[PDB]
């Protein structure tokens, strides 16, 4: 039990093998046939993962339970409810994680190093997060920080799905709490 | 050692040209009186000319191969300049 | 160039799906155009498209996308024909949804509506009603109309029936598809089969009951009396060209005229002219019709058209086998000229092959060319092989189609405290090409006694073999090969045929007492000779094949023999070319010693059980061994044995085990019928089949000399018989077969089973 | 048999499940939650769980089916470039069957159609969206697909250059050369058309294609 059967393609590595494409010299006087193609390979340079390091598991766009959440990022999107932010805050303290920096202006704190569990990662993950309210009120988690066995992910694929994994506490605070 | 051998089917390969079929071929063809009655060459050029061959070849029963070759020459208006037929082969 | 305004599809898609080129051009059949493909997209209800500026203008009202259909099985219909959730539905919805929901309920009545209630967002919702009657069912129809034959007799046909019980199945209304139109043509090859030329239907007469609780159809002849045939005239194409065409049109003056003789010459011409390569052969029939005499003369238009080639063959279908497989089994020319029976033979070939059932061949031809023809075989490739694992262990294997390729492999195995057994045959077809067989066998069987150690009897037996066949006509092989078999026996007890042979042999061992020693190393040429033309590789439907193995010893050897076998395997359908069908099969054997004889006692053909008589236990049915006295060596750990001094018998005795004869003969003559009901209509997979069993073994050497008493197994005399029911069912771990019958004889065949499980691979 | 335990625990159940589970029995959950509730919110995200829960479980023609369904669905977007590289990453399992699979055969022949469907969904995919993370490998799975059916071509030139087909050869190599002129196979297979055009007395066309090899070595 690996578990890295699931963040993986099926079939075999051996495509990468496949030795590069090369035209063919026409001799003088005379030329090739021509053309269809009907088969092109337009040029694009890397830059992505390739073989199994490429991470097939489907992307995130949850909750949404107004319900619709907009785009992803390096950003998190949340009719609305009347007032008290701080609400964030008490359901950020019901899961009892750990607050550093801390400010009562903006509706916004940084939230720490406290570590993400998953089923389906191999070693593990972590993070710290920032949590905004800008007003008619939506609240934003944003992050700048990974870490996978302590080595820093700055990849576009885990980037949506451990933001919207606060993202999804978050809900499931304000959404127990609120009802 | 071969000497003598069996077995084999018949091995047909080219267009079925039937000699006087061949001779209603003249100069002056728009190429497309051409393919009228002889049929559309399965040969044609690649490399960067015109020209239609018509290839009959018979491979029966271990006997022999019989191919006689008609190519033609056409220019860049679709009429042939040149007709090259050589029959059974050397 | 501004848009306005797009739920749904944006611009992006919008403008590439029309011919803007965005500054610029005038041409106002380019406003047509355009329009006509954005209306062509399917996106949108109503479009413009006016000029303000300058700029262009541009107006969309979307198409609805549909939040629930609601049915108010039942949305089977609806998803198919159809709509799920989803599109996009417009205008001409509701025109064919509504009467394709009303001819879709009259099978397994209603009248339905349609209820468009628009919400926010994107536009509809849609709500179907049904409405309780009526019904309709065939009450009265006929025609006017015949006065020949009787109005009863007139109709059957293939419907409809208005009426009369009991009691009656099946039932009950019918219309429109293969129903009244069908049937009108039913009566109309029937009025025109039977003399009566120039015959022609007026209209059609379909009527209502007001109350709607029947429907009445009416037929209008209009006969046009007898006129029998006189001559046929051909006019037209070609190359083909006459001769033949003339002796297909040999039918004499004098007979009545036949309808579906005129169409099988259509159609048997087309046939004709369909070897030559001439693929689309228009050909139509125009009978002149004479007033005054009482005869017709027929005129038959024919035109060839362009004798088609072939641009390419491709087989589809194939996720296994290699596309060699199936390209070699051809005999069509990619790059040549096209031909029927040509293409014929390689679904023939294709079947004969067995690695796919079911193959499919389709000529299409190709755009732009009215010469080239592609043709596709497609191919569902079947399982080909068979893991069987007993436990002692025992395991075999064997697969037709290894991977890709072809190659025939198998392998067998046994292993236990007694018996150590390995057999592997492997044989390439179309060695170089042409269908050219080359493989070889390798065989190893060693089993002692109680071992521990060199005490007992022992049997050792290398083997191998390479045979190399080739064909000669299209359906018939032969193979010429040689093979090395080595043997090695110590003790093995006496007996009074066994001993025959070694008397033979120049050995003399010590009469009955115990042990001794033989060694045996033996060459053979073996040649064969194999016939197969077969509906399919398996289960077939009809055909048969004939197989014929044999072998010579060469010298110098040992042991010097000849020994012969044939098979015979026959398919009759008893209806058309499927469905029932009866089968015989016959296994046949002989052989003998040269010189001063006598054929091993490994050689010797056994029969029984599964592959020969169904019902017998295995290798049991003729010969049987008879005894000596004599000593053990080993006796009793608890061991029993036949006939041995104390515990004492000595005079001769006979036993219940089995040594086999060197002649044998077996018939079987099966009823191959379709599985019973509860059937998949894909149930080709399985086959059912009662079936009669027969068969015996003799060895041509018997006495006489013993004047007993103890049978006489030199004789065909009494044979063994067996009946029946067996089936075979394809499995993914292999083809099952399972048997049940027997006797109708055995007159002491000894043991039986009654009951058979096999796989294999058994025949 | 999947339960009436409200809408959004039955998707948290089927969520676990497919994350460590087995996926089929959290498959059920995952169709289930398709039929209730037709049109969001989690329509989305089930329909994307059922696709890779689908094609991981060797379901591909359901998951085919259900990726088609969903990319006619609704093509706004992101996220689609995923959904499109389901589509030719299931074509391209539907090639290589296998046990074969095991051992170094060659798949370059049997039945090319599904190396050519997963070459067109690949193709609209990167040309396409050449940004999102499945671009490049989808590139390099396109010059393999290139190189497969350029393979294809070439063992049919082959086996019908062992019959004396080479009217057929010529017709093969011209077509690999009209079709894949800068893959392998069509490098390696000038030579067949070279020896069908000699084999067939036309030495015109011969020295053409001789003088071809002469320009290049390889690859």
């Amino acid at each position: 039990s690996d578990s890295r059967y699931k963040r993986q393609v099926s079939g075999d590595e051996a495509y990468l093998e496949a030795a590069p494409l090369a035209e063919l010299h026409a001799p003088a006087g005379m030329i090739l046939p021509v053309t269809s193609g009907d088969y092109a390979i337009p040029v694009t340079n890397g830059s992505g993962a390739v073989g199994k390091a490429l991470d097939i598991r489907p992307p995130a766009q949850p909750l949404a339970l107004g319900a619709r959440t907009q785009f992803t990022g390096d950003t998190a999107s949340l009719g609305r409810g009347n007032t008290l932010w701080p609400q964030v805050v008490s359901v950020l303290q019901a899961k009892n994680y750990t607050i550093t920096q801390r400010d009562d202006a903006g509706q916004t704190l940084t939230t720490d190093w406290v570590q993400w569990n998953r089923l389906d990662e191999d070693e593990q993950y972590r993070g710290r997060y920032q949590i905004s309210v800008k007003p008619q009120q939506a609240v934003t988690v944003k992050l700048l920080n990974l870490e996978q066995a302590g080595k820093p992910v700055a990849d576009a694929a885990s980037m949506q799905r451990y933001s919207t994994e606060m993202m999804n506490v978050i809900s499931a605070g304000l959404d127990k709490s609120a009802t | 050692t071969l000497e003598r051998v069996v077995y084999r089917p018949d091995i047909n390969q080219g267009n079925y040209l039937t000699a006087n079929d061949v001779s209603k071929i003249r100069v002056g063809m728009t190429q497309q009186q051409v393919a009228y009655a002889l049929g559309t060459p399965l040969m044609s050029d690649p490399f960067g000319t015109n020209t239609w061959f018509y290839v009959f070849r018979q491979q029966p029963g271990h006997e022999g191969v019989t191919q006689q070759t008609l190519t033609l020459t056409f220019n860049s208006s679709g009429v042939l300049t040149n007709i090259d037929n050589k029959p059974a082969l050397s | 160039i501004h848009f306005e305004g797009l739920q749904r599809v944006a611009v992006g898609a919008a403008l590439l799906s029309m011919p803007v080129r965005t500054g610029d051009t005038v041409n106002d059949e380019d406003i047509s155009n355009t329009i006509r493909a954005l209306f062509a997209t399917g996106n949108f209800e109503d479009v413009r498209v006016l000029r303000d500026g300058d700029t262009l203008l541009v107006q969309v009202k979307e198409r609805p996308t549909i939040a629930s259909i609601t049915f108010s099985m039942l949305k089977q219909n609806l998803e198919a024909s159809g709509v799920r959730v989803g599109e996009s539905l417009d205008r001409t919805t509701i025109a064919d949804i509504e009467k394709g929901l009303e001819d879709f309920y009259y099978s397994v009545s209603a009248s339905v509506k349609a209820v468009v209630t628009p919400l926010p967002r994107n536009r509809v919702d849609l709500k179907l009603v049904f409405q309780e009657g009526v019904s309709a069912e065939i009450q009265q129809i006929n025609i006017v109309g015949n006065h020949a034959f009787t109005t009863d007799e007139l109709i059957s046909h293939f419907q409809l029936r208005d009426e009369v019980p009991w009691w009656n199945v099946v039932g009950d209304r019918k219309y429109q598809k293969q129903k009244l139109a069908g049937d009108l043509e039913t009566l109309r090859s029937y009025y025109l089969d039977r003399g009566y030329a120039r015959f022609n239907i007026d209209s059609t007469q379909v009527s209502l009951t007001p109350d709607k609780k029947g429907i009445y159809v009416t037929v209008n002849i209009t006969e046009g009396d007898q006129y029998k045939l006189s001559g046929v005239e051909v006019s037209g194409n070609l190359a083909g060209h006459s001769a033949e065409i003339e002796q297909l049109t040999k039918i004499e003056p004098g007979e009545l005229y036949n309808g579906t003789k005129v169409t099988k010459m259509e159609d048997d011409i087309k046939k004709l002219l369909g070897r030559y390569g001439y693929a689309y052969p228009r050909v139509q029939s125009m009978p002149e019709i004479n007033d005054a005499d009482k005869t017709v003369k027929l005129r038959v238009n024919v035109d060839a058209g362009n004798r088609f080639y072939v641009r390419k063959i491709r087989f589809e279908g194939n996720d296994t086998s290699k596309d060699a497989v199936l390209r070699r089994e051809m005999r069509q020319m990619e790059g040549a000229w096209l031909g029927s029976d040509l293409v014929d033979q390689g679904k023939e070939r294709l079947n004969r092959l067995g690695f796919f059932e079911t193959v499919d061949t389709d000529t299409q031809r190709v755009p732009g060319s009215p010469d080239q023809v592609d043709v596709v075989y497609k191919v569902k490739e079947r399982n080909t092989g068979s893991f069987n694992f007993g436990i002692s262990f025992q395991a075999g294997v064997q697969q037709d189609n290894w991977l890709g390729t072809g190659y025939a492999v198998g392998i067998n195995g046994t292993k236990n405290d007694y018996q150590t057994y390995a057999e592997l045959s492997v044989t390439n077809p179309y060695f170089t090409v042409d269908g050219v067989s080359l493989g070889g066998r390798l065989f190893y069987n060693d089993f002692q006694a109680d071992d521990a150690d060199l005490s007992d009897y022992t049997n050792k037996s290398y083997g191998t073999d390479v045979t190399l066949g080739f064909p000669i006509n299209e359906y018939n092989s032969l193979r010429a090969g040689l093979g090395y078999v080595h043997n090695s026996l110590s003790n093995m007890q006496p007996q009074v045929a066994m001993w025959r042979y070694l008397y033979s042999m120049g050995e003399h061992p010590s009469t009955s007492d115990q042990d001794n020693s033989f060694k045996t190393d033996d060459f053979t040429f073996n040649y064969g000779w194999t016939y197969n033309k077969l509906d399919r590789g398996y289960f077939p439907t009809d055909g048969s094949r004939v197989n014929l193995t044999g072998k010579v010893t060469i010298p110098g050897s040992d042991n010097e023999y000849y020994k012969v076998t044939l098979d015979t395997a026959t398919y009759v359908p008893i209806d058309d070319d499927h469905k029932w069908v009866v089968l015989g099969r016959t296994r046949w054997g002989y052989g003998d010693g040269l010189g001063g004889k006598e054929m091993p006692f490994y050689e010797n053909f056994y029969a029984g059980g599964s592959s020969t008589v169904r019902g017998f236990q295995s290798n049991t049915i003729g010969p049987k061994a008879v005894y000596f006295p004599h000593q053990a060596s080993n006796y009793d750990p608890d061991y029993d044995y036949e006939c041995a001094t104390q515990d004492g018998a000595k005079d001769l005795c006979k036993s219940d085990d089995a040594v086999g004869g060197n002649a044998m003969a077996v018939a079987s003559l099966e009823f191959i019928t379709p599985t019973p009901f509860i059937s998949d209509k894909y149930a080709n997979s399985v086959r059912t089949s009662f079936f009669w069993d027969m068969g015996t073994v003799w060895d041509t050497n018997w006495d006489s000399s013993q004047y007993s008493g103890y049978p006489d197994y030199s004789d065909p005399s009494n044979i063994r018989m067996s009946a029946g029911i067996a089936l075979q069912w394809m499995s993914p771990l292999g083809p099952l077969v399972f048997s049940y019958a027997q006797p109708f004889k055995k007159y002491d065949g000894d043991k039986a089973e009654q009951f058979q499980f096999n796989i294999g691979k058994t025949w | 048999e999947v339960p009436d335990n409200p809408p959004n625990e039955i998707y948290a159940t089927a969520q676990q499940k497919l994350q460590d589970g087995n996926w089929r029995q959290a498959i059920t959950q995952l169709e289930a939650l398709d039929n209730r509730y037709p049109f969001g919110p989690y329509s989305q995200q089930v329909q994307l769980d059922l696709i890779y829960a689908y094609y991981k479980n060797a379901d591909l023609p359901l998951a085919q089916a259900a990726i088609d369904r969903f990319i006619r669905l609704n093509p706004t977007h992101p996220n689609i470039d995923y959904v499109m590289y389901m589509r030719g990453l299931t074509n391209m399992a539907l090639d290589d069957s296998a046990l074969q699979g095991f051992f170094g055969v060659d798949r370059s022949d049997r039945d090319p159609q599904h190396a050519r469907a997963a070459f067109s969904d690949f193709s609209k995919l990167v040309r396409g969206y050449p940004n999102s993370q499945y671009t490049t490998d989808a590139t390099k799975r396109l010059v393999f697909l290139k190189d497969r059916l350029a393979k294809y071509e070439y063992s049919v030139a082959e086996y019908y250059t062992e019959r004396g087909a080479w009217v057929a050869v010529v017709n093969r190599v011209e077509g690999m050369l009209r079709d894949y002129p800068d893959t392998q196979a069509t490098r390696d297979a000038l030579p067949l058309m070279e020896n069908a055009y000699r084999q067939m007395q036309m030495n015109a066309q011969a020295e053409k294609v001789a003088k071809i090899i002469a320009a290049n070595s390889s690859n």
